[PDB]
């Protein structure tokens, strides 16, 4: 051949068990606003309903994890303390 | 006792059914409360320990924290 690849440096994201099918708090989906917002508009006065990305790489809606942080202070599906790093998918 | 190990087996090897814990720690409370009023319980541990070497020797991370609170009930009771 002409051209041949020797080196490659890729870089590989990784994201954990989140069930973007199925919210691990309230069972929704990743998406498509949660159990206490149900309704799209739902008198939605700016605020917000996007997702929360912690530091485990764990992805919950903002408004599920938010009210957990009073439940417990422990990421469900591990025994990490639960932190904010992104905000949106 | 088979037949509850069985159940046990079954709960524990996924928490499809009550992702969260409540209900989780709820539905281990009236099993172990149910397996209070029960005798024989030399076949209860023996199938549980055949459930734990099925579910230890196959595909890991079932639940990866259930054993700590398994162990604390099979203490307590
Ligand atoms: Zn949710
Ligand atoms: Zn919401
Ligand atoms: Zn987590």
């Amino acid at each position: 051949k002409r051209f041949e690849v020797k080196k490659w440096n890729a870089v590989a994201l990784w994201a954990w068990d989140i069930v973007v099918d199925n919210c691990a708090i309230c069972r929704n989906h990743i998406m498509d606003l949660c159990i206490e917002c149900q309704a799209n508009q739902a008198s939605a006065t700016s605020e917000e309903c996007t997702v929360a990305w912690g530091v485990c790489n764990h992805a919950f809606h903002f408004h599920c994890i938010s009210r957990w942080l009073k439940t417990r202070q422990v990421c469900p599906l591990d025994n990490r303390e639960w932190e904010f790093q992104k905000y949106g998918h | 006792p088979e037949y509850l190990s069985l159940f046990i087996d079954d709960k524990l090897k996924k928490g499809v059914k009550g992702l969260t814990e409540q209900e989780v720690e709820t539905i281990l409370d009236k099993a172990m409360v149910l397996f209070r009023f029960m005798q024989e319980k030399d076949v209860f541990e023996r199938y549980y320990k055949q459930h734990l070497a099925r579910r230890l020797l196959t595909n890991k991370s079932v639940s990866d924290d259930s054993e700590k609170n398994m162990i604390s009930k099979l203490k307590t009771e």
